[PDB]
RNA sequence: AAACUUUCAACAACGGAUCUCUUGGUUCUGGCAUCGAUGAAGAACGCAGCGAAAUGCGAUAAGUAAUGUGAAUUGCAGAAUUCCGUGAAUCAUCGAAUCUUUGAACGCACAUUGCGCCCGCCGGUAUUCCGGCGGGCAUGCCUGUUCGAGCGUCAU
RNA sequence: ACGAGAUUCCCACUGUCCCUAUCUACUAUCUAGCGAAACCACAGCCAAGGGAACGGGCUUGGCAAAAUCAGCGGGGAAAGAAGACCCUGUUGAGCUUGACUCUAGUUUGACAUUGUGAAAAGA
RNA sequence: AUGGCCAGAAAGUGGUGUUGACGCAAUGUGAUUUCUGCCCAGUGCUCUGAAUGUCAAAGUGAAGAAAUUCAACCAAGCGCG
RNA sequence: CCCACCCAUACCCCGCCCUCAGGGUAGAAACGAUGCCCUGAGGAGUAGGCGGCCGUGGAGGUCAGUGACGAAGCCUAGGGCGUGAGCCCGGGUCGAACGGCCUCUAGUGCAGAUCUUGGUGGUAGUAGCAAAUACUUCAAUGAGAACUUGAAGGACCGAAGUG
RNA sequence: GACUAAUCGAACCAUCUAGUAGCUGGUUACCGCCGAAGUUUCCCUCAGGAUAGCAGUGUCGACCUUCAGUUUUAUGAGGUAAAGCGAAUGAACUUUAAAUAUGUAAGAAGCCCUUGUUACUUAACUGAACGUGGGCAUUCGAAUGUAUCGACACUAGUGGGCCAUUUUUGGUAAGCAGAACUGGCGAUGCGGGAUGAACCGAA
RNA sequence: CGGGACCGAGGACCGCGCUCUGCAAGGAUGCUGGCGUAAUGGUCACCAGCGACCCGUCUUGAAACACGGACCAAGGAGUCAAGGUUUUGCGCGAGUGUUUGGGUGUAAAACCCGCACGCGUAAUGAAAGUGAACGUAGGUGAGAGCUUCGGCGCAUCAUCGACCGAUCCUGAUGUAUUCGGAUGGAUUUGAGUAGGAGCGUUAAGCCUUGGACCCGAAAGAUGGUGAACUAUGCUUGGAUAGGGU
RNA sequence: CCUAGUAACGGCGAGUGAAGCGGCAACAGCUCAAAUUUGAAAGCUGGCUUCGGCCCGCGUUGUAAUUUGGAGAGGAUGCUUUGGGCGAGGCUCCUUCUGAGUUCCCUGGAACGGGACGCCACAGAGGGUGAGAGCCCCGUAUAGUUGGAAGCCAAGCCUGUGUAAAGCUCCUUCGACGAGUCGAGUAGUUUGGGAAUGCUGCUCAAAAUGGGAGGUAAAUUUCUUCUAAAGCUAAAUACCGGCCAGAGACCGAUAGCGCACAAGUAGAGUGAUCGAAAGAUGAAAAGCACUUUGAAAAGAGGGUUAAAUAGCACGUGAAAUUGUUGAAAGGGAAGCGCUUGUGACCAGACUUGCGCCCGGCGGAUCAUCCGGUGUUCUCACCGGUGCACUCCGCCGGGCUCAGGCCAG
């Protein structure tokens, strides 16, 4: 507002490789922690995973639903078996998830 | 990086139109259903998958449905565009499963099809009869033949035993390996080709 | 002391600020698609009882017909209106008309109210002369009609 | 020869001068009528001092009496002087040249327009 | 004169030109009288006189699987004379 | 060399204003706590920086706001408040609207720009109204006659004319 | 370089166009709180730049740690005056020792001792550095002062100006020209120098 | 022990005290007179004593010079948009942003809706690509606050480690025997990880681009209008005593 | 909208800058050329008509039907499909018509102002009327209601039926598909496509699973996508022109368009062009009868008006500047600051209040108790009770205190 201003106050005293023609839907890859995996399960169901009351049941988590095509590997995982379902996948991401006692499986 | 170094002034568009324009095409909306009526408003589409690999995990609408999935649901061509369907003769089915999909819509459209005779004195065999010309209705085919599931679930529950082995080796090396072997196919056939016509010359 | 000059005050001048007003601008939004050889846009010259302009109109000239309304117009003059009506009005609407000289502008021209041509009609003694009136006469192109030209190709 | 071209001199001639005087008409002047403009921070007596070499206003003195008219050209004002001159420019423009980059014109070659026959010399 | 000097964006365009060397065009000097210091040959002016020396595009030959690269030939002008 | 005396916005004491600093203030008889009470220090200012206030046109809310028994505007050697920009009142004039408070908003505050438009002074009853030879008498008209008319006189153009 | 409608080294009209200027002119109420600056250091200069320094608003951190254009003390520079040479020797002599300002240092964040290593160094496990452990709080180890802290953020002017004292280097016939510190002024009123940028008193 | 001047802030009590029935002890009362109105006080005009350059601009260090100002009224110059940046307020928070659009409406308002999308949640490398826990998310020294008084230690700072990517060296088990790239080192590096802080909006300052605070050049370009003046030419007209040689 | 200030382009760098995907608004598809109707030019402009047709022609150097790549042509096969005429009713546009105070009092020239009493309201938007009007007038709201015209949509209902045309399913076979064009070189220009863009000119100039594209030049081998060189087509989109309409935190006569007015006018310029200034009496002209003085303009009386302190110079009527009247100052400037004085002119303050003691009046809203009610639950109010040594006012005195200005 034109009120407020100094203006007002004032009156009375004044590299690399070049590629033609990029199409960035080649390299869309968004990536997502292992830390955050449990997340994406519901917050009743993995209320129950995590209290222990699903002993005889694992989670299929499928990353390209929720918009994630690699599983990164930052934080640690508790010891619930988990199927992961992605496109690409660290080694880190792969160890811990094998620690974890789930598996990693490939998609396109 | 303000690209204002032309006469930008002369190209200025202002939008206070807006909701003018938004009761302009609701009228027209409006005025469109009330001539359609009892037909809905839109024609329905076919359900198709997203191209590139960034949007080929979503389906979406698309513009009309086949020649071979309007022929495996059994509803000539020339009668389709008659009855609310759209046709789009440059889409083709690559695979089985968007066929079947888009024929079991197209069946589904049929049977909830209500078909007027176009002279009410003298029915045909292929139109609704008055006694089951009475129903409730639908006049947007894109809310009741909407797009019902866009994604997969991104949850599922199996049981611990159902738990899949896993690739031998590893996911990670998997990928390590079919990337190595997309780059060594031609390397490793040129190789062999050289192999076995040494093989030939010095059998 | 007055006069003069200057200061202060009241009233009166000069001038048109201030305040209030606003049949006008400005900006936005919504709707609509309709100029012209069937002569447009523009220009000129005229037209009212009494007008120079603005407005309206075209020698049927501040207008005619038609439809509607239903008693004015008004500055003056003069007339109204059978008011129980084919009817006032500088009224509204508007489907019928009129629409001067021009202008893309079209007989040829135009710095001329210059000069023609074709066909009718009327009047003046009039087969010959004179006058008036009416209808016509641009260019490019298309379809068609008709009259033609050329050993250009042929038949006989 | 000719010249409203520039220069020196001689005779004649005279108010150019010694050395100024006088006369006439129209003004200026005074009156009636009519009636501008330029310019204007505020104003208008001087002397000495007022570091920046400048005072009209300050300091210290001289002094100093209404309102006016004709004249005058010291000062202030007054020159389309915001001129002219000098200095500066990311200066503007006209002009010149083997300055730079281009170019009209001109000139040279090739392709096309471009066809029908000969005679040779090479493939 | 299938020319010179000009003009025009171009033209089946125009001018000079209703012209033709006693003419047309471009320069310099500037009536008459006087008047051409002496001798060349550096710049310039002009010579189709021999050269390929420089040497564009098109064209020609070779290598390569091709893109391409390498070679000669090479108008006018310049150079040389 | 000596004694007294003169006065600066300096120094001392006192009052008042502002700023900064440090304290107090709820089983609230309790306060524009954004207040009040106690104490100390400090006070020039260009470029520059920051805060608070005043004023103008318009908008929402509010004041059961003012007004033909006189709104706004204007004049005033008439008063009151504020350090100040300003605010309020009296008297005169006048004729139709306007103001306070909290927010919102801007084409919002002038002495300058050889500023723009309009209006008005001194100069000043001044400069001036001096080329083209020149006017005079009587009568009439009229409110009024050098510059209207008739007559009577005097002149000028001078035929490349004032025809 | 004349004339082409008072317009000519390129007419007039409208438009692009509110063309561009670093140059000139101007730039609109009040009170309150702070408040400046002129080679510091680097870059090819003039038709040059940055930059330090100096300022204001916000915050935030335990506004914790104390620090200081000052004296004293130890020690440098200035040994230079001076006293004596019945001290030695002879400003260059010294037992001793100037004035003026001036450098460095003056604690627990410190001082040492010991342990080892060294890729330093030393003849060298020798010094030093690196760490390790221990001892020292009995006085925390001069004076005076201490509303003086620190760190960020953002914003602004000025950043090769004038005069003067002192010191120092050069000069001129005489004038004077460079540096360094400090003070004043540009930004500033008051009292006195009759008067006034540079004087005295005092803000 | 006298003589004189100026001043009286505060507003129940509380305190320090003393000469203690009380007081000069944390700030003036008591007594009396005239007048009760223009008498005091105030405004305006003028005289008197003392004081006192004409404003604005420009310049440099400053003056001086120079420039603008006859007078008055009204008009008159840091604005708006886009994009950054820092700071203030607000909502939500690992998310955040309804308003392109749709629904709806008392109709340009208000209310409601969600797919996509933007920004953030991951970095690094030219790229292919790879991609953040040894440890109560580490050790040590500080550190507000809390404490069971033994300690625990926020933010932040300092310092030593660890993890991801880039660069260089070594090259394990294995094997499409030529692929794969573990392990172990070494440098710098990145606003990288190491118990998320952002997104939207409001307000202010500043920066960039637009006419960009306002007025001012000589200019450049595009398209038009003039030979009634004047210059030259063409066609057709007109005009110029009397003397001398 | 987003992609995205991204990929990319760029002297000496200032700068420039798309597209695919994705969400949405809106959606709509088709016509030729290339085929022999060949058992029948089945096609068409024009002229004349008795409205039945008949002529003059066009055209085979090709007018109809059929086919257009999604296909189609030929076969096979058995089922499906169709043409006309009414039409209830609805919508669009002009037309007739719509509620309630001019009730009473005051101010006023005039109520539309103030006060009182009403009424209407799906209407309290706006304007007019002698001052702020829901009810005085036009209009405004809502359903409708009169009369007329032209279109569109449409529930249904009558009828002819297969000469012909049309769709579906399958198939050996056949399956024409646009040339100085595509493409290449070169030149100019253009683009983010200055290695990957488009356009145009000149030269060269194609092909038949061929051709184009697949953003780094080339050869070889593949692959993926379309099918150029012929053509038509609503909507969502633009809009400083035109016509009609509704609005605004816009401007309020130096503003706002140059123009609120006989404004693109007057006026200027040979011409192209340039281009203003300028709104407001009063509710109503009631715009001054009549007398008088002047040649007249006018003046003075007297009138109109609510007001001429509104007189066609006209609402209000500032300042500069001027005249008169009153006061004052003035020996080569005035103006200004501090402080007295003189003269002129003013604002305040004050006028008495409170509290006692007596006397005289006028009344019982004294204290206590009872009942009801309310509250803060122990405080109040209301009704009865007081019978005047108690309360509350008034009037006379007396006393204390506090009161204005200047002083000792």
């Amino acid at each position: 507002p034109t009120r407020f201003s100094k203006t007002r106050k004032h009156r009375g005293h004044v590299v690399g490789m070049r590629h033609f023609h990029l199409l960035r839907n080649h390299y869309w890859r968004p990536s997502i922690n292992i830390d955050k995996l449990w997340s994406l399960v519901p917050s009743d169901v993995r209320e129950q995973y995590l209290s222990g009351q699903k002993k005889d049941t694992a989670p299929v988590i499928d990353l390209l639903s929720h918009g994630y095509a690699k599983l990164l590997g930052k934080g640690r995982l508790p010891e619930i078996p988990v199927v992961v379902r992605a496109r690409y996948v660290s080694a880190e991401a792969e160890r811990k998830v094998k620690e974890a006692g789930g598996v990693v499986e490939l998609v396109a | 990086n303000n690209h204002f170094r032309k006469h930008w002034q002369r190209r200025v568009r202002c939008h206070f139109d807006q909701p003018g324009k938004k009761v302009t095409r609701r009228l027209a909306r409006r005025a469109k259903a009330a001539a359609l009526a009892p037909r809905p408003v839109d024609k329905l589409r076919p359900i198709v998958r997203c191209p590139t690999v960034k949007y080929n995990r979503r389906t979406r609408l698309g513009r009309g449905f086949t020649l071979e999935e309007l022929k495996a649901a059994g509803i000539p061509r020339l009668l389709a565009p008659t009855i609310g369907i759209a046709v789009d003769h440059r889409r083709k089915n690559l695979s089985e499963e968007s066929l079947a999909a888009n024929v079991q819509r197209l069946k589904d459209y049929k049977a909830r099809l209500i078909l007027f005779p176009r002279k009410s004195n003298k029915p045909k065999k292929a139109d609704t009869p008055k006694d089951q010309q009475t129903a409730e209705t639908t006049t947007s085919l894109r809310t009741s033949f909407g797009v019902e599931q866009p994604l997969a679930p991104g949850f599922t529950e199996i049981s611990k035993s159902e738990i899949p082995a896993g690739i031998e080796g590893g996911a990670y090396r998997a990928l390590r390996k079919a990337r190595s072997d997309a780059r060594l196919v031609g390397v490793r056939e040129k190789r062999a080709k050289e192999k076995a016509e040494a093989e030939a010359n010095k059998k």
